[PDB]
């Protein structure tokens, strides 16, 4: 779910 | 007078900031002394120990660091600290101003210098959340953007991004390369515990609105300790002592029990009136911004 | 992705802003090539044709302006403009940066260098309301502070702080020296139109808040035309297209006419649904702001 | 009324 920039 | 929430000038962190890149990624470091400090996974995606193994096989030539004139800063030694990299230059940064890495607890508030390829295009306010988050604004290419803020001369730094989680929360690391909240830096599911609304930065509001002009004010008290004792219950933090907080009750003479017990009566039920335009609890406008606007 | 009210890098500007005093009366200036702008009642509280009088009586040696490096200014020449005093310095800002003096319309939002004795403190963002004036937090010696935004290479300044007016407002002039709002620096009871609400931001505050996710968004639509009509007797300021809120619109898919016609049913009952935590519309995010940050 | 700041 979590999004690495 | 007016009360509105400060972001710290950026005349010197600016001057830190350089676009770091490796293998195709590129983000945003932080360049103080010798040292360019950014997030580990400018590396790739991996987890667990990876990381040290990966970071071994790199080598120095591979890491890309420019800084905002153009000028290429070669590194000369790499490791990791936590989910930071240290790339460390033979170069030092000659416009490196006094600074310390502080690690921000729930409510604090500091200044996010929005950043981009190594150039900062904007500032906004941000304040931790109890779970080790904060509300931010940033895309893809942001990571390594920095949080920061200013006292007594000395540039305090307290974030770097790593980040988004659903919901578009965000996370990062503080400068030792420690995770806030405890996430890590894969693109897995994680869980995020209840934001609980700030007590100490709500009071901060409520003085606020006191000393802007109230019906909304209760008459009673509730004891810290109640107040506490039911704050860990509704989603609220417990409510702790500081001087900022006692100077504003000195300024208008009410006691902040009585601002305790307006947060209970309104968080069951706000009905209306409405405090500073808005129905709902201001939660990132703390106790020191307010009282260094009066 | 998350939307906040952003605020400008200030690197630039505060190589622009110094120190101005006059008799005991300090204040902020801004120093652009070899003029210095600042508020003109650095030399007192005058009014009507007074100012002028009292300039051409001056000395431009009893003005002291020191930069951000300690640096005595030498003053040669002054002038007024407006409400503005321009002093002429014998060394011009080598620093002066790409710049355009830019008259701030109803909806503008821009940052604030909230600035004392030469020195930018903080910043914040702030919008030019409908009767000219602007929500800011300024105490005694911000005078002078800048309002201004980066656009392009170019720094844009739209504001110079004056006074303040009952109920925490405050206001200023542009830097070619015209009060906003028709206002005048001068301590006296001066009539503030109502303020209205910004439709063109609570529309982009409304696309940003689809973007991000409604159950509150109308489906029924109000032309242009009649929400200017109702937006006359209600409170808010009329509706006018944009580039960016094209853009929204074309993003979200969401005909910004749905989106007014919203603004009309949240406006007379919000009920118990929130629009991004709020029950009261935000109106200080601009459709420009909004778009930069969705890509 | 108004003051100057």
């Amino acid at each position: 779910x979590a999004v690495l920039x | 007078s007016g009360f509105k929430k400060l972001v710290s000038p950026s005349s010197a962190v600016e001057k830190c900031i350089v676009s770091v890149s490796y293998r195709g990624n590129n983000l945003n470091g932080l360049w103080l002394g010798d040292s360019i400090y950014c997030p580990r996974h400018v590396l790739g995606k991996f987890s667990g120990d990876q990381w040290g193994d990966v970071l071994n096989l790199a080598n120095n030539h591979e890491f890309e660091v420019v800084t905002q004139n153009g000028v290429t800063l070669n590194v000369v030694s790499r490791r990791l600290k936590g989910a930071v990299l240290i790339l460390q230059t033979a170069v030092a940064n000659a416009e490196t101003p006094k600074y310390k890495f502080v690690k921000a607890n729930c409510g604090d508030s500091f200044t996010i210098a929005c950043s981009y390829g190594g150039t900062v295009i904007g500032l906004y306010p941000v304040t931790m959340r109890s779970n080790g988050t904060i509300r931010a604004s940033f895309l893809a290419g942001a990571c390594g953007s920095v949080g920061f803020n200013i006292e007594k001369g000395v540039v305090n730094f307290f974030y770097m991004h790593h980040l988004e989680l659903p919901n578009a929360l965000h996370t990062g690391t503080d400068l030792m390369g420690e995770f806030y909240g405890g996430y890590v830096d894969e693109e897995v599911a994680q869980r995020v515990p209840p934001d609980n609304l700030v007590t100490n930065n709500i009071v901060a509001w409520l003085y606020a609105a006191i000393i802007s002009v109230p019906k909304w004010l209760e008459s009673t008290t509730v004891s810290i300790e109640d107040y506490n004792r039911w704050a860990s219950d509704n989603g609220f933090t417990p409510f702790s002592t500081s001087t900022a907080i006692t100077k504003l009750s000195a300024i208008t003479g009410v006691d902040v029990c009585k601002l305790l017990r307006t947060i209970m009566v309104k968080s069951a039920q706000w009905g209306s009136d409405p405090i500073l335009g808005q129905y709902n609890f201001e939660d990132e406008l703390t106790p020191e911004s307010v009282f260094n606007q009066v």
